[PDB]
């Protein structure tokens, strides 16, 4: 059951969880560093919900920011790495530190051919600056070409429901998309 | 595998596909390989083209071939900021783009884009002190590949960054190829 997801994840990204987890239990078995375990909140992908029409654009918008780890602060963020690196473990780990986060206040264009991607995710409000960091700047646009207009005129990343992307600085991303949030759903369903 | 599509776009539109960033630049000293490899990240495979148009056609061509998604930085529309050269005075680190060598000189944009005013410091405590300590924060990376962004994000995995930085080495060996 659970292994269906991991297969979609690649040893690269998995080794960073397996490792970030061995460090967590290590502090635990030794009974040191409590603030750390009391301030680790899971990865981006296990802390929000969205409707299945947006699986593709939400998933590609975020790529692997999908595994950034919500943590309380910069000090819980660093101690996990110090030991991660000391134990010479298979990287990598990225932290969204709630105490430190700094996200730019943006107002979206009153446009009727685009919607704020974040207005379509359900998540705990304790975890706001984090989701605003990952999603707080990308619109979901009506067509490949609407993306272009909006991403050029305004400072917003754009993306269609089918995954075609254009950055606010000009970068173009596109290719053939097959068929992670999907199986994250199925597995949330057992438990 | 998929780079057999990569040449395919270099062929089709002959003079207009520069290639991916690994091919157009290199970190000066072996020292900075790990810091540069952390700052560039995904943008090391980011295909630099001449126009937004060739960008677009390359994505269309890719979809037809049913191939994995690629990123194109179009030198014609790429919207980058000028390097804040006042940061060359910071008394601990030096700008990251000052430690990369590229060519041709006009792809300079693709670099101001991947790098911006990123900084590279010696140890972790230094990268932190001058990323978070100032009135304005600065993206800062240490030589072991631990990154402190202006957004508050923090990241690492010194052992993976090490294996990843070896692509620069295999890339030199192809200078003799």
């Amino acid at each position: 059951k659970q292994q269906l997801l991991r297969a979609a994840t690649g040893k690269a990204i998995l080794n960073g969880i397996d490792s970030i987890n061995k460090v967590l239990e290590h502090f635990r078995r030794k009974g040191i560093n409590q603030h750390v375990q009391n301030g680790y909140h899971g990865i981006v992908m296990n802390n929000f919900e969205c409707e299945p029409a947006f699986y593709t654009c939400v998933e590609v918008t975020a790529g692997n920011r999908l595994f950034y780890h919500i943590v309380d602060s910069d000090e819980v963020s660093t101690k996990i790495l110090m030991e991660f690196n000391k134990m010479n473990l298979p990287g990598e780990v990225t932290f969204l530190p709630l105490n430190k986060l700094d996200v730019r206040d943006t107002a979206y264009p009153e446009t009727n051919d685009a919607i704020p991607m974040i207005s379509k995710l359900r998540y705990n409000p304790r975890f706001d600056k984090a989701f605003k960091h990952v999603f707080g700047k990308t619109l979901i646009c009506r067509s490949m070409e609407v993306s272009t207009q909006l991403a050029r005129a305004f400072t917003m990343d754009c993306i269609t429901l089918e995954g075609d992307q254009v950055s606010h600085r000009g970068a173009l991303t596109g290719g053939y998309y097959d068929t992670r949030l999907e199986l994250q759903k199925d597995v949330r369903k057992a438990e | 595998r998929k780079a057999e599509i990569m040449e395919s776009i270099k062929r089709l539109y002959p003079g207009s596909v520069y290639g991916r960033l690994i091919d157009l630049c290199q970190p000066t000293q072996k020292k900075y390989q790990i810091a540069v490899t952390k700052v560039l990240g995904k943008n090391m495979d980011a295909i630099i083209v001449d126009s937004e148009k060739t960008g677009r056609d390359c994505i269309q061509y890719i979809k037809e071939q049913r191939g994995e998604p690629e990123t194109f930085l179009p030198l014609d529309y790429l919207e980058v900021k000028p390097t804040d050269e006042k940061l060359r005075e910071l008394k601990g680190a030096k700008l990251v783009i000052d430690v990369i060598r590229y060519e041709p000189p006009h792809i300079k944009k693709a670099l101001q884009y991947a790098c911006g005013n990123a900084l590279v410091c010696d140890n972790v405590e230094d990268a932190r002190r001058i990323a978070f300590g100032g009135h304005q924060r600065h993206k800062t990376v240490a030589l072991d590949g631990t990154l402190f962004q202006k957004s508050g994000v923090i990241s690492g995995g010194a052992s993976d960054l090490k294996a990843k930085a070896r692509r620069w080495d295999e890339k030199a060996v192809d200078k003799l190829k």
